[PDB]
């Protein structure tokens, strides 16, 4: 029950309850998705309707985001109304009704729409395939619900029981007086939550290498590579991502995107090559694999990768910072590959 | 939907006289039909009032 | 009257140099007096479409010609309602007044006629 | 929450904030797409693109600087973000690109490579971004043959016929000193920045003023971009809104908050305290809609935009929406106004105070260029809370009631009725 904060002379505050319940720690496929979609529905004392109607008159909104690791219940509002939102978030975590009709009428439809939006973007279909092959069952768990395996109202309830505990969540209010925040948190239902265990395992995920997957898709073609990084070797990949996505690298205009997903026990580096026709996708990635195999860096973007990693003001609790000013060279060992789109006209792991 | 469309009686009026899609180019020669309905009304109304005094 | 029939008669006249030199000039003058070209239309745009043959034909028309027919028809209605003609430079030229829908119509009529023939074929033993 | 602004030879505007992690510096010119012509339309967007060209961008990346630019209607901006310590190195790159390299960026190899990119950029926009495409055409018809009609990204035909000389001609007529403001946001002090600026002299084209034009005007009209191959219908409809620095600037923005925005797929959105939702959800008249109060130097637009797959009921969508707007003149309630105040503050706050200095720069720059100062967030709230039902009614009775409208749409809009039918709904029959 870590209660962070940080005051300021601004008028908008933002409470947030991070909870370790993303797809990483999911009992059944998409259950974390359904629960995230179930947040802010009916509680035992306040209906979803009233919550919205009340918060609107006060001047604040709610939102529940899903990660591969987290489930964040954020609440943006006007500074002085702090107590209300603390108890609102408390209510959701402690007593959401979970009515069968809420499932069929609001949760399932909203989730079906989520899966539909993602089912049409080839990069995301790839990013999912990347996780599934590297981490064959940990972070490689399906992010969204798609119905491959049954998920009853009970399963969503059981999962909420495991994940919603004092020992598995962290309150974090931006632009809030830590004094009053800690006071209200303990004066609410947060402290009444049955503090269970934390599933944040320190042991490095057993990732695989030299794995590839090909998915036929109608639309833009996309070839992507994924590399499992170490807990300490992640700072170099961070500069690599910002190097490949900058005017410094010549091959920046040959890729669509490149990033490093930072977790609590490691990470994953991703590189995306997307284009209409398969010919341009084949050449552009085949060139990248060749240029990166004969890797180089010399740390020219040492200040740039440190500048770009600083604009992320919501991440003022980030891991290592000065690890950048150390290593300055990069190679390219074994990685994972995924071909999405015009498969019959796309490169294989071999010819790379 | 608008009441003129949902009501059982008004929808008839709406589909025939309000929202009825007309070809943009019809000329004044297409005004004779309404004139015929008007004629029918004038004949009926005047005839009933006269019938009141006719043997 | 079917287009197959109009084609039969029309082609017979077009092949014979006797009739071809006698009729065509008359037909050309008839077409100019018709005036549809001053509205931006091609003759084929004028064919009554509320029948299965014409629907089959319009369905088979390639996209580009379809969008073009649509613009010409809409432009004609707007001009007609304003009681004007298009500026001379916008009129359809004789080179453009091509029977673009005719081949699709003839093909559909033949297909239709064959079905009618086959549905009524007698058999002799 | 400090708005400091002083003038020496150039007008410097800053807004310091202790905790920030980064600092953004840039110059904002008092001229945008509204200053262009129908023929050189897209020159400003072109400038932005070379300023972010691989060459100029790599020079800043080595130094550890990030580039950002924004082309609007009334203004234009070039911003460089840096760490709080390199607040001086951003100014070196700024001057080096606007005086030294104001001839090196315009090379025949760089220009052609950039032109080829903005062409595929503007083309992609017209081919796929339907909601913004429609909103852009809304400005085009609403303000036809007037400055605000020109699209920010420029048109394909004016772009491909553009040359290096056009860039120069525009730059020498608008990138002047009297038509500029140096802005600094992040954490750096006002006195910290003004010194580094007043250090390096040299005026460079001082006393020179930009060319004048004709005042913008709203014309009730429409542009229909029918396309039956698109899976939806996207429409935008609006009346002449409020210009920035208008007494009703806030009354208008509040009025738009009353109807707000909507998303049929988001459970929470379907629950908002908006009366219009009772009408549109029964037969699901749309996938989404959003009201807005766009304000510019000379004028503005107040209306809404919407997207829908219910192509046979578009007339009900428009009808119910316009009946609700009629209410603003005759029956808007106290609680609707109060709900709007609270939500307007929340949104106005989330905009003015984000964790990104580049947004702050654009907001600060755009304001000081028009009114010579920036209204503090706390000052706005005082004005917002002071609005009464009587204010909204007086405003609506002048801007919405029986007033001309402007319409734009694309996709399957066969069901969008004629102009006069829509226009008639801008009022109600009464005894
Ligand atoms: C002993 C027997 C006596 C004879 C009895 C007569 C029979 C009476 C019974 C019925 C009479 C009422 C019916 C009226 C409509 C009949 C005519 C008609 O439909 O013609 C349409 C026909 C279609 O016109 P259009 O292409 O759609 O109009 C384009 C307009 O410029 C589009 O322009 P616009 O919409 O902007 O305005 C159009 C026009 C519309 O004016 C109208 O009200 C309708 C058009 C009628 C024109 C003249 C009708 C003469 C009837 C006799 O308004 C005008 O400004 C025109 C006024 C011209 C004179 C009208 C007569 C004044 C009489 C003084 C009393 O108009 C004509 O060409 C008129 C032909 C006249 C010969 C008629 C032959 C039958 C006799
Ligand atoms: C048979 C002989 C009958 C002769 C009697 C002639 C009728 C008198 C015409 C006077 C028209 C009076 C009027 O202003 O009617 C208005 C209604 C309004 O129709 P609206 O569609 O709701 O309005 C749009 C135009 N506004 C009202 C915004 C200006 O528009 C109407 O409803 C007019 C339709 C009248 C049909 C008769
Ligand atoms: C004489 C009118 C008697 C109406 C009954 C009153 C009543 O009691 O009407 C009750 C209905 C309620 O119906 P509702 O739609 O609200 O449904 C209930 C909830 N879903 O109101 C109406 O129909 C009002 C309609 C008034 C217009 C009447 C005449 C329309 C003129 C053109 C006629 C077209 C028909 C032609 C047929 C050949
Ligand atoms: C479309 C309908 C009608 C037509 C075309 C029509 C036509 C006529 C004609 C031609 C006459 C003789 C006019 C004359 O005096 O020279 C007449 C007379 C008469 N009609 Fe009709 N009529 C119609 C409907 C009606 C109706 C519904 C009544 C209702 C009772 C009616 C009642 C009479 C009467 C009472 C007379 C005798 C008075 C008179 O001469 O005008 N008519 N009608
Ligand atoms: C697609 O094309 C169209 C179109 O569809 C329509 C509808 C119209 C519009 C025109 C019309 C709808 C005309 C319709 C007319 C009729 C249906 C007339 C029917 C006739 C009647 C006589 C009605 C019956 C009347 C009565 C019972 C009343 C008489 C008696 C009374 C008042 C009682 C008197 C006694 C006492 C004691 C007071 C168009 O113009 C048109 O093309 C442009």
């Amino acid at each position: 029950l870590t209660v962070s904060a940080r005051d300021a002379p601004t008028k908008i505050s933002t409470l947030a309850v991070k909870v370790h319940g993303g797809s990483r720690y999911a009992t059944k496929d998409g259950v974390a998705h359904l629960l995230n979609r179930f947040n802010f529905q009916n509680t035992n004392t306040r209906s979803a309707l009233k919550l919205v109607r009340e918060s609107e008159l006060l001047g604040g909104t709610f939102k529940s985001t899903l990660d591969r690791e987290y489930i964040t219940l954020k609440a943006t509002f006007l500074k002085d109304d702090l107590p209300y939102y603390v108890n609102a978030l408390a209510d959701v975590l402690y007593k959401t009704a979970f009515k069968p009709h809420e499932l069929t009428e609001s949760v399932l439809p909203a989730a079906r729409y989520d899966y539909a939006v993602a089912e049409q973007c080839p990069v995301k279909s790839a990013e999912d395939q990347l996780y599934a092959i590297t981490f064959r069952k940990g972070l490689g768990n399906p992010l969204l619900y798609d119905g491959v395996e049954r998920v009853s109202l009970q399963d969503i309830k059981d999962f909420a029981d495991k994940v919603y505990t004092k020992e598995n969540l962290e309150v974090s209010g931006e632009n809030v007086v830590e004094a009053d925040l800690k006071r209200f948190v303990d004066e609410s239902l947060l402290s009444t939550l049955p503090a269970g265990k934390s599933l944040v395992s320190k042991s490095e995920p057993k990732f695989f290498l030299g794995e590839e997957n090909r998915v036929r898709f109608i639309g833009d073609s996309v070839a992507a590579i994924g590399i499992p990084v170490n807990k300490a070797s992640l700072a170099q990949y961070e500069v690599l991502a910002n190097y490949l996505t900058s005017a410094l690298s010549e091959l920046s205009g040959l890729i669509s995107s490149a990033k490093l997903d930072k977790f609590t026990d490691g990470g994953l580096f991703t590189l995306f090559v997307r284009d209409q026709d398969s010919a341009v996708v084949s050449s552009n990635i085949k060139k990248i694999v060749a240029d990166l195999k004969k890797g180089k860096d010399l740390s020219p973007a040492i200040n740039y990768t440190k500048l770009k990693n600083a604009v992320q003001n919501e991440s003022v609790s980030s891991p290592i910072e000065l690890n950048f000013d150390a290593v300055k060279d990069f190679k390219l060992g074994k990685f994972n590959y995924v071909a999405v789109g015009d498969v019959s006209n796309l490169p294989y792991l071999d010819e790379l | 939907m608008a009441f003129r469309k949902s009501n059982v009686y008004l929808s008839l009026v709406n589909s025939y006289i309000i929202d009825s899609p007309q070809p943009s180019s019809i000329n004044y020669w297409w005004n004779m039909g309404s004139l015929l309905g008007l004629c029918l009304v004038i004949q009926i109304v005047t005839g009933i009032f006269m019938a009141m005094h006719y043997s | 009257q079917s287009f197959t029939s109009i084609a039969r008669i029309g082609d017979y006249i077009l092949k014979s140099p006797v009739l071809s030199k006698l009729c065509v000039p008359v037909a050309n003058q008839f077409i100019n007096l018709a005036g549809y070209k001053k509205l931006g239309l091609k003759f084929d745009d004028l064919i009554a479409e509320e029948n299965p043959i014409m629907q089959t034909a319009l369905r088979r028309l390639p996209e580009d010609e379809s969008y073009a027919r649509a613009y010409r028809i809409i432009r004609a209605h707007q001009t007609e309602l304003t009681h004007h003609l298009l500026p001379r430079n916008e009129w359809i030229k004789a080179q453009e007044d091509v029977p673009y829908l005719l081949p699709y119509i003839l093909e559909a009529e033949a297909a239709a006629k064959e079905k009618d023939e086959l549905d009524n074929i007698e058999v002799s033993k | 929450a400090e708005v400091t602004q002083l003038s020496n030879g150039i007008v410097v505007a800053t807004e310091h904030n202790p905790s920030a992690h980064t600092a953004s510096v840039g110059v904002v010119f008092g001229s945008g797409a509204a200053n262009e012509n129908p023929y050189n339309n897209g020159v400003s967007n072109l400038w932005k693109n070379i300023f972010l060209s691989k060459e100029n961008s790599a020079v800043a990346a080595k130094e550890g600087l990030a580039l950002s630019s924004n082309i609007s209607r009334d203004f234009q901006s070039y911003i460089v973000s840096s760490l709080p310590g390199s607040t001086d190195k951003s100014l070196d790159f700024l001057n080096q690109s606007f005086i030294q390299q104001k001839a090196n960026l315009l090379s025949s190899s760089n220009f052609e490579a950039t032109k080829k990119s903005v062409l595929k950029q503007v083309q992609d926009f017209e081919d796929n971004d339907h909601p913004n495409r429609v909103l852009e055409h809304l400005h085009s018809t609403a303000f036809q043959n007037t400055p605000l009609s020109l699209p920010t990204r420029g048109t394909l035909e004016s772009l491909e016929n553009l040359v290096v000389a056009d860039l120069e001609s525009f730059a020498n007529n608008h990138f002047l000193n009297s038509n500029a403001v140096v802005v600094g946001t992040g954490n750096i002090k006002h006195e910290d920045l003004v010194n580094s600026i007043e250090s390096k002299n040299l005026s460079l084209q001082t006393g020179t003023k930009p060319v004048l034009k004709k005042k913008a005007a709203f014309l009730g009209s429409e542009v229909r971009l029918r396309d039956d191959t698109l899976p939806k219908a996207w429409i935008s409809l609006a009346v002449e809104g409020e210009p920035v620095n208008s007494p009703n600037y806030f009354v208008a923005k509040l009025a738009a908050q009353i109807f707000g925005s909507y998303n049929a797929f988001e459970p929470a959105s379907r629950l908002q305290g908006i009366k219009l939702l009772d009408n549109i959800q029964e037969y699901q008249l749309c996938d989404n809609f959003n009201h807005f109060s766009l304000s510019y130097k000379d004028s503005g637009l107040w209306g809404f935009s919407t997207a829908t797959r219910n192509v046979t009921m578009i007339d009900d969508l428009i009808h119910f929406t316009l009946k609700q707007w009629n209410r603003l003149t005759i029956s808007v309630t106290d609680t609707e106004v109060e709900r709007a105040k609270s939500l307007l503050k929340l949104q106005l706050g989330q905009l003015y105070e984000s964790g990104n200095p580049v947004n702050d720069a654009n907001l600060l720059g755009a304001e000081v260029l028009i009114k010579g100062s920036k209204l503090s967030l706390g000052e706005a709230f005082k004005k917002i809370d002071a609005i009464t039902v009587k204010d909204v009614k007086a405003w609506a009775g002048k801007r919405l009631w029986d007033q001309d409208i402007a319409i734009a749409g694309t996709g399957q809009i066969e069901g969008l009725l004629d102009y006069m039918r829509i226009r008639s709904d801008m009022s109600m029959m009464r005894w």
